[PDB]
Order: structure tokens, then C-alpha cells, then sequence
């Protein structure tokens, strides 16, 4: 029903409140280990668009600055084609974005998503996803997972052990309710910082359309799609409904 | 001292204006690991309210006022006393008010000061804790503070067109019913004013143009949302509870 | 030395003699007090057996004249009286027998403390605060009221019956000049300098005597407008920025010898804990009054939501999970 899907979409347009609190999960600083550092603006739109109930994710891609290698700097971050669930999500392919223009020495940085539990690890499901985008291409990519919920966001950034990946890929299953001998120790911190000095931009899919939740079978995991810089639509945009009558 | 006891006397004939200069020095904070707190000043306002019409001078403090200034929290409270004060010489005589109450006792000397010039007119405390800080999460108040570029004053009626229908008295129990939920849980007191779409606010109002029939049901809800939190925070029973002062609870 | 001979004790009272007590039983003989010393100035008060909340009593300077006590059953009061025929007046003070019925004011031989407390108090400052021209001698009580708290109102008054002292308020027009409205209010040196020292009291010694008078009336009778304004011209010097060094000086010494004196039970009621913090730990002046504070703190040690901070309208904290 119209009804329904007008309920849902009018709660979202309250998510921008939830930024006035902002927590970053941080612990004692270490020289060796990198630094990412996410753009205000990103992590504001990013949250305008996703959902109060269902994971919303892309991918981050950026580079080191130029005196410092260890500072890896967000540029740009990539909304693609997906399904998500609560508490997971089903995104597509890493993907090909090297033959759009100004994306010279953009490095893949990971991932980043909404989530609504609060955790000090990666949980299951972001191992199984995690596992199955980077294991065979880059696994020194991270994942920074945002807590969302009434009043603030909470972001925490994490690495993926080895261990973590072999797991995620012995149960690459969908149910993911078995969940035997997972652990917490698969994940480990990763050093993060918000800033307002830098502004990042958004690569979209050339439709516009990302978020597939209410398109299932038209969603193709292994779908290899096209790319465009663009402004992301909400979750709930006229274009991500099933166009009717 | 004004008390929930000769608080009646607020809707007699007497022009009255309530203070709150809660929102007149305000910071955004940003705490790094190790401890170190720095504040960034944002626009702010001073809150003037007429509770018997609903008429608001919203007097918007622009940063710009802080710069190169010390004692930033006294400094604010004798800026709200100039202003108030400005702001009463300039009306006619006759649309003066006969009492001005304060909402935090800070600015009880301050006001006082200023006013001196007019020995009719009583400053006074107040023993409510009025909820006026929340007028921020009123989208087109916080809009209009945050769009300002230098000094400015804004002039709304926060009843809206109520007071063709009800008393002022029943229309001041609804706005800090409102801003008492607003207050306490933000997100899901504007759900309750968002949940039918079909209902707008119109360009010249703040509230959503609900019937005398719906405000009956919105009113209940702010009422449940309140005494819930309020039964979270301490985990006490509202069921256990008497109708007791729920009133207490609502106005501080 | 000086004799206050009363004409008979019908009421059972406590009667006070500067910061001398003793009681008298009901009808029990009585002819007064001998052997006081001639100072300049002193108090003899009364509080009878039967009241709790009413303490009354003159002030007067043996020097001046002769002055007797008998007690007025139409007002329920010991009166002073001025007994203007020496003879009959030196008759009763030499009378043998009488004097036998009178009590000796005491001494600590080497005790200056009354000296101390009324240094800059003067009967001629009394008789301007409070007025009744036809007698020598000054009468006070626990409620009599302050010309300040009256000047509002249209009634008609006694004067004797109410106290002339000096007006200071610290919200008033005479206090805060136009257009130095945070300023005059946080330093308060105009209003004590210009306004009030040269102004109205003309020197320190005016201003010290009304201070101590003030300070005698709130102990003795438990006046309120007393103690209103002793606190008052404290805090007037403690929250000005420039203040005349030589009063500045005196003022430590003045206010110990006060705190000193006062007894432990009537002084809760007494001590203003708001104005005292303000002069001791944060005026402008509050490292002049190192004796008073001392005192403080051994005689009194118990007396010693957030508009002072930005309101907060969000942040971002890093910190751990």
C-alpha cells in the first residue's frame, strides 16, 4: 500500500537530528598503524539517506596525503546497487569506477554502513560480507560501521584478520544463524577521524537507482553496473519504489 | 516568586512576559581522546514570550556579539537584560508589560538593573522549570536563528490561530505540553506531529493545523511520551502512579 | 563611675547591660546598676520572661544627664526616664540601703571589647537614626522598621518609631549610573566614593559608627533592617575596587571584634551566608579581612541548573566504545 511506504519515508527525513551527537571509537594513538579520515560532509549525506529500520552501505575509496602516508584521506564514497535487511546487507560487486574522470590515484579504502545494534567488533554478518567483497582483492581494506539511533551516531572503524576471512568464507551462507565459532578477536580497531576541513563527493549508479529493497528479483549481486558523480536519492525516493498503474 | 499556585494569575489582565535566556550563549563541543574540550560558539536567541496572547520576540544573538569578549556566560546574561530593556522602551506605554518573569534566577539582578528606570514594573523569579529551552526544535524558530547574518529580531505567535477557539490558558498548557515533549524525546515528539501527512502547517503558523478533535489525541500522546520517559529515567510505575502532579511534572 | 537606679522590678525580666546579663525574679527588690564605667556610650536592654520574639531597650551617654528606669504598666515597658531635679536624683543613687539592692557592673579589668565595638559610635549619629527630640536617650526593639522599607508608602508615621539609617541599595537609580549599568554593578566604587562617602557620610568615621550601631541593634534586639543594613555596608567597601586605604585598614578590626562577640545560637539567624562568601572568598577587597575570616572558620565553620556555563547543542567525542 501508498500508506505504509509514506510512514516509513516521513521518519527518515528526521535522521539529519541524530547528527548533533557524533561519537568516534578511539583509543590510545599508535604511529605505525594508519589514520582515516572521514569528510563531515560525506558522513552527513550518508545519513540523510538511509533507512531508520534497514542497512544502508557503500564503498570508500581515497588516498594518502601528500606528506604523510599513513593519512588516508576519503574522497570519494560510492553508493551501489543492494538489499538490505535489518541487520545485514547484500551489496554488489567492488565496483569499476576507473574510467570515469578525476579518479586518478583514487585507492579502494573499504566499506562503510548503518547498522542498529551497538558493538565493539565486527558483527557475523559484516565479517560474511566483508569477506566475500575483499578477501581475493585487498584485504587490508576496513570497515567503518555506523550506530544509528535516536539522538546520535556512532562510528567505529575495524581491520579483518586472516582468521576473520577464512571464517567469513567457510560460512559465505545467507541465514548466517549457525554462527559457530565466531568471534570477536576476528576484528581489530582502526584509527578514524571525522573532519569538516575536507569535502568528499558521491559516485551513484547512472539510473540513480541503488536501493533495491522493494525491486527484489530485479537485483543482480554479480550485476556489473555502470557509474556516475551525482547526489545519492534517499532511501525511500520515488525511484527505488515499484513504478505502478 | 512564581509557583504552580498563584500561577492563575499569569491569565489575568496584566501584560506579562516570561525571559528565557537559555539559548542566548550556545556552544557545539568537540572532546578528543585525551580530554581536551574545545567550544565553538553558534547563533543564539533570546526568548520573549507574552503567555496571554502568544506573542514571541525572538531576539536572535548573533556570534558575532562574542568576539574579542571575556566572561562570555555573565557577559550574556547582562546582553539579554540590554536587550529586554531595549526591547520595552520601545513599545507604546499602554502595551508595556506590569511584570517581567524570568525563567532562570541568574537574570533576576541583571534585568533588574536595566529596568530601573521603570520602578512600576516587578522583575520576579519563578519556581517552575518551564520548558522554553526546547523552541529550538521548533523547525522554523531554529531555521531562523541559524540563517541569521547579524543581530535580528523575529516576531512569531506561538499559539498559532488557537486562541480563536481556546483559552489562553488551555493554549499555554498545549505549547509547553509540546516543548515539555520536544524537550524530553525530540525525535519521537515530532514523529507524533509528522504522523499524518495529510495535515500541514501553514507558511504563517508553527504547528501542524490540527481539529479540535485530533489536538485531544495529539495532547494525549505528548502526555504518554513524557510520563514514559519519565518512567525509564526513574524506574517508577506510572500505573502505581495517582493523578498526583503530573501537572508538576509537566511544568517543572 | 555611673548609677541607672530603677524605681522597682514588678515584671520578671533579663536585663542587659552593654554585654553584661543577669536576671531579675518577679517583684524581687531591685534599685538598678552602680559602678559603670563613663565611657561614651551605652545599652541597657530588657527581655521579659513570658516573650520569646521581643527584645527592647535605650541607648544612652551618662555624661549627658541623669537617667532612671521605671517600669510603665500602660505599655507593658521598663522606661528610661531623664530625672531633670540633681537633688532628688542624687538622693536615690546615695541612698545606703538602695545601693546594697543594686547589682555591680562587671569587669575584665584589661577588657577593651566594648571600646572595640562602639569606637566610631556616637549619641549624636544615634540621635539622627533614631528620632524623638524630647529625650536624651534612644529607644530600639526587635521590630521596628527602617525608614528604606517605608518610603513606598503613603501611611503616616511615627518616626521615633521607625529607623532613619542610612538608604543603600544596591538596585537603585542613586547606585547605578545610566549607561554603567554591568559595570556600577559589579564595582561598586562610585557608589561608595562619590555617592555615599563624599555624598552623605562625609568621612569614614560616619560611615564606621553607623556600621557598628547597626551591627549592635541586629545582636542585641534581633532587628532584621539591623542587620540588612550592617551586611550592606559590608559588602558596599568588600565589592568596590578602590577604597580608601586608612578604611580598608580598619575594617579587618572592626568586623573581628563583631564576629567575636557574637554568641552561637541568635547568629544562624544573624549571619548572611550569601554576602559573607562574597566578601571573604571572592570580593575585590577579600584579602583584607585575614583576622575576620580566620574567625569565621573556627567560630562558624558550617556557614562557609547551570547559568554559568554555555548552554551545549551537540558535539563530537572521541573517546572508547
Amino acid at each position: 500500500s501508498k500508506n505504509e511506504w509514506r510512514k516509513s519515508a516521513i521518519a527518515n527525513t528526521l535522521l539529519y537530528l541524530r547528527l548533533k551527537n557524533i561519537y568516534v571509537s578511539a583509543d590510545d594513538f599508535v604511529e605505525e598503524q594508519n589514520v582515516y579520515v572521514l569528510p563531515k560532509n560525506l558522513l552527513k549525506k550518508f545519513i540523510e539517506i538511509s533507512d531508520v529500520k534497514i542497512q544502508v552501505a557503500a564503498f570508500i575509496y581515497g588516498m594518502s596525503a601528500k606528506d604523510h602516508p599513513k593519512v588516508k584521506e576519503i574522497k570519494t564514497v560510492v553508493l551501489v546497487p543492494q538489499l538490505g535487511h535489518v541487520g545485514s546487507v547484500q551489496i554488489s560487486n567492488i565496483p569499476d569506477i576507473g574510467d570515469l574522470p578525476d579518479t586518478e590515484g583514487l585507492e579502494l579504502l573499504g566499506w562503510i554502513h548503518t547498522q542498529t545494534e551497538e558493538l565493539k567488533f565486527m558483527a557475523a554478518s559484516e565479517v560474511a560480507t566483508h569477506s566475500k567483497l575483499f578477501a581475493d582483492k585487498k584485504r587490508d581494506c576496513i570497515d567503518i560501521s555506523i550506530f544509528s539511533t535516536p539522538g546520535s551516531v556512532s562510528l567505529s572503524a575495524y581491520n579483518l584478520t586472516d582468521e576473520g576471512y577464512q571464517w567469513g568464507e567457510e560460512n559465505k551462507d545467507i541465514m548466517n544463524v549457525l554462527s559457530e565459532g565466531f568471534e570477536p578477536t576476528f576484528s581489530t580497531h582502526a584509527q578514524l577521524l571525522l573532519s569538516d576541513r575536507i569535502t568528499g563527493n558521491f559516485i551513484i549508479p547512472s539510473g540513480n537507482v541503488w536501493n533495491y529493497t522493494f525491486m527484489g528479483t530485479a537485483f543482480n549481486q554479480e550485476g556489473d553496473y555502470n557509474f556516475k558523480y551525482g547526489i545519492p536519492l534517499e532511501f525511500y525516493n520515488e525511484m527505488h519504489r515499484p513504478v505502478h498503474f | 516568586a512564581m509557583n504552580s499556585s498563584n500561577y492563575a494569575e499569569l491569565f489575568n489582565n496584566d501584560i506579562k512576559l516570561f525571559v528565557d535566556d537559555t539559548n542566548v550563549y550556545r556552544v557545539t563541543v568537540h572532546k578528543t581522546f585525551e580530554g581536551n574540550v574545545a567550544t565553538k560558539a553558534i547563533n543564539g536567541c533570546i526568548f520573549t514570550l507574552n503567555p496571554k496572547t502568544g506573542h514571541l520576540f525572538l531576539k536572535i544573538i548573533h556570534t558575532s556579539v562574542w568576539a574579542g569578549q571575556k566572561r562570555l556566560s555573565q557577559l550574556a546574561k547582562w546582553k539579554t537584560a540590554e536587550e529586554v530593556s531595549a526591547l520595552v522602551r520601545s513599545l507604546p506605554k499602554e502595551e508595556q508589560p506590569k511584570q517581567i518573569i524570568v525563567t532562570r534566577k541568574a537574570m533576576l539582578d541583571p534585568l533588574e538593573v536595566h529596568m530601573l528606570d521603570f520602578p512600576n514594573i516587578a522583575i520576579r523569579p519563578t519556581e517552575l522549570r518551564l520548558p522554553f529551552s526546547a523552541a529550538m526544535s521548533i523547525d522554523k524558530l531554529s531555521d531562523v536563528v541559524m540563517k541569521a547574518t547579524e543581530p535580528q529580531m523575529v516576531l512569531f505567535n506561538i499559539y498559532d490561530d488557537w486562541l480563536d477557539r481556546i483559552s489562553s490558558y488551555t493554549a499555554f498548557s498545549r505549547l509547553t505540553l509540546l516543548l515539555r515533549a520536544l524537550k524530553t524525546n525530540e525525535e519521537s515528539a515530532k514523529m507524533i506531529l509528522l504522523s499524518d501527512p495529510t495535515i500541514t502547517i501553514k507558511s504563517y503558523h508553527l504547528w501542524p493545523s490540527f481539529t479540535d478533535e485530533q489536538w485531544i489525541t495529539i495532547e494525549s500522546q505528548m502526555r504518554d511520551l513524557i510520563l514514559t520517559e519519565y518512567g525509564r529515567k526513574y524506574n517508577v510505575n506510572i500505573s502505581a502512579l495517582t493523578q498526583t502532579e503530573i501537572k508538576d511534572i509537566i511544568l517543572g | 563611675m555611673n548609677t541607672v537606679p530603677f524605681t522597682s522590678a514588678p515584671i520578671e525580666v533579663t536585663i542587659g547591660i552593654d554585654q553584661y546579663s543577669f536576671n531579675v525574679k518577679e517583684n524581687q527588690p531591685f534599685h538598678g546598676i552602680k559602678d559603670i564605667p563613663i565611657g561614651h556610650v551605652h545599652v541597657i536592654h530588657f527581655q521579659h520572661a513570658d516573650n520569646s520574639s521581643m527584645r527592647y531597650g535605650y541607648w544612652f551617654d551618662c555624661r549627658m544627664g541623669n537617667f532612671y528606669i521605671q517600669y510603665d504598666p500602660k505599655d507593658g515597658l521598663y522606661k528610661m526616664m531623664e530625672e531633670r531635679d540633681g537633688a532628688k536624683f542624687e538622693n536615690i543613687v546615695h541612698n545606703f540601703k538602695e545601693r546594697q539592692m543594686m547589682v555591680s557592673y562587671p569587669k575584665i579589668d584589661e577588657d577593651d571589647t566594648w571600646y572595640n565595638l562602639t569606637e566610631f559610635v556616637q549619641m549624636d549619629k544615634i540621635r539622627k537614626i533614631v528620632r524623638k527630640d524630647e529625650n536624651q536617650f534612644s529607644y530600639v526593639d526587635s521590630s521596628m522598621t527602617t525608614v528604606q522599607e517605608n518610603e513606598l508608602s503613603s501611611s503616616s508615621s511615627d518616626p521615633a518609631h521607625s529607623l532613619n539609617y542610612t538608604v543603600i541599595n544596591f538596585k537603585s537609580r542613586e547606585a547605578i549610573r545610566p549607561g554603567h549599568e554591568m559595570e556600577d554593578f559589579l564595582d561598586k566604587s562610585y557608589y561608595l566614593n562619590t555617592v555615599m562617602l563624599q555624598g552623605i557620610f562625609k568621612n569614614s568615621s560616619n560611615y564606621f559608627g553607623e556600621l557598628q550601631f547597626a551591627f549592635l541593634n541586629a545582636m542585641f534586639f534581633g532587628n532584621y533592617g539591623s542587620s540588612l543594613q550592617w551586611h550592606a555596608m559590608i559588602e558596599l567597601i568588600c565589592s568596590s575596587a578602590t577604597v580608601p586605604k586608612h578604611m580598608l585598614d580598619k575594617l579587618d578590626e572592626i568586623l573581628y571584634y563583631q564576629i567575636k562577640t557574637l554568641p552561637e545560637q541568635y547568629s544562624d539567624i544573624l549571619l548572611n551566608e550569601r554576602v559573607w562568601n562574597i566578601c571573604l572568598y571572592s570580593s575585590f577587597q577579600k584579602n583584607s579581612l585575614h583576622n575576620t575570616e580566620k574567625i569565621m572558620e573556627n567560630k562558624y565553620p558550617e556557614l562557609l541548573d547551570d547559568e554559568h556555563n554555555p548552554t551545549i547543542v551537540g558535539g563530537l567525542y572521541y573517546q572508547r566504545p
